[PDB]
């Protein structure tokens, strides 16, 4: 995350961290049950074998509170495809299940009609991780978030080198220095509504982090809501 | 009455029918005698911050 701000305690309790061969953090998820976690597609080629850590806000301190699960199911998109980063959507069926507790919790799914016509058309959403705190930067170690702008997609579009599919969505900011960034990839993008967070995208993809002229790049999960449903029985 | 007001006094989810609205709840939510609030089931229901320490 590039600006934002660090989440506070229990403030982002569904972020999830995947952890490869040396429990370093690549990439984040949501925890969508005790079982299941929600990232990217493209992650699952970036490291060969990795766990999920959730209840982490801090990687370099022992809390206490934290817990690595190992998985038993990936379950990719079947259309996902590296060339455009289409279909950028997976969930994880961990091998033992997530007991909530502080820092511990579901990000809520909404009903599709009702996302498109009330979260989408609010004004902001929140995307959070470990990501890098600049575009050539390194990995925080504090968990961050940030309030990102959605964008309308004809101005996606008219920004973007690269297609952006009806499978994704912009948000962030045209000149202001505030994004997601590399390692926050795969994460959550939540939308508030009275008090209660849905999952509304998932981290994808950007050229560069924070560039003018270039957003933040998401799966856009009500596209897939049935998917999900079906992927976790 | 219209899910477009107030999100037709819905906690979450609000869809009209022909003459008024029907509100629902996520899964561990359970909707309210009065049609309109989310109660949580459990002590982590989804989507909310855990900001009391139980
Ligand atoms: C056109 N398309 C193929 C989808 C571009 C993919 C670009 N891209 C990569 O190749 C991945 C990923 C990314 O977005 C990742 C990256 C850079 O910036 C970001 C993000 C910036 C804003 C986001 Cl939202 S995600 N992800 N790159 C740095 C490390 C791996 C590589
Ligand atoms: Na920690
Ligand atoms: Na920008």
């Amino acid at each position: 995350i590039v600006g934002g701000q660090e989440c506070k305690d229990g403030e982002c309790p569904w972020q999830a961290l995947l952890i490869n061969e040396e429990n370093e953090g690549f990439c984040g998820g949501t925890i969508l049950s005790e079982f299941y976690i929600l990232t990217a597609a493209h992650c699952l080629y970036q490291a060969k074998r990795f766990k999920v850590r959730v209840g982490d806000r801090n990687t370099e301190q022992e809390e206490g509170g934290e817990a690595v699960h190992e998985v038993e199911v990936v379950i990719k998109h079947n259309r996902f495809t590296k060339e455009t980063y289409d279909f950028d959507i997976a969930v994880l069926r961990l091998k033992t299940p997530i007991t909530f507790r502080m820092n511990v919790a579901p990000a809520c799914l909404p009903e599709r009609d009702w996302a498109e016509s009330t979260l989408m058309t609010q004004k902001t959403g929140i995307v959070s991780g470990f990501g890098r705190t600049h575009e050539k930067g390194e990995q925080s170690t504090r968990l961050k978030m940030l309030e990102v702008p959605y964008v309308d997609r004809n101005s996606c579009k008219l920004s973007s080198s690269f297609i952006i599919t009806q499978n994704m969505f912009c948000a962030g900011y045209d000149t202001k220095q505030e994004d997601a960034c590399q390692g926050d990839s795969g994460g959550p993008h939540v939308t508030r509504f009275k008090d209660t967070y849905f999952v509304t995208g998932i981290v994808s993809w950007g050229e560069g982090c924070a560039r003018k002229g270039k957003y933040g790049i998401y799966t856009k999960v009500t596209a897939f809501l049935k998917w999900i449903d079906r992927s976790m029985k | 009455k219209l899910c477009s007001l107030d999100n037709g006094d819905c906690d979450q989810f609000c869809h009209e029918e022909q003459n008024s609205v029907v509100c629902s709840c996520a899964r561990g939510y359970t909707l309210a005698d009065n049609g309109k609030a989310c109660i949580p089931t459990g002590p982590y229901p989804c989507g909310k911050q855990t900001l009391e320490r139980r």
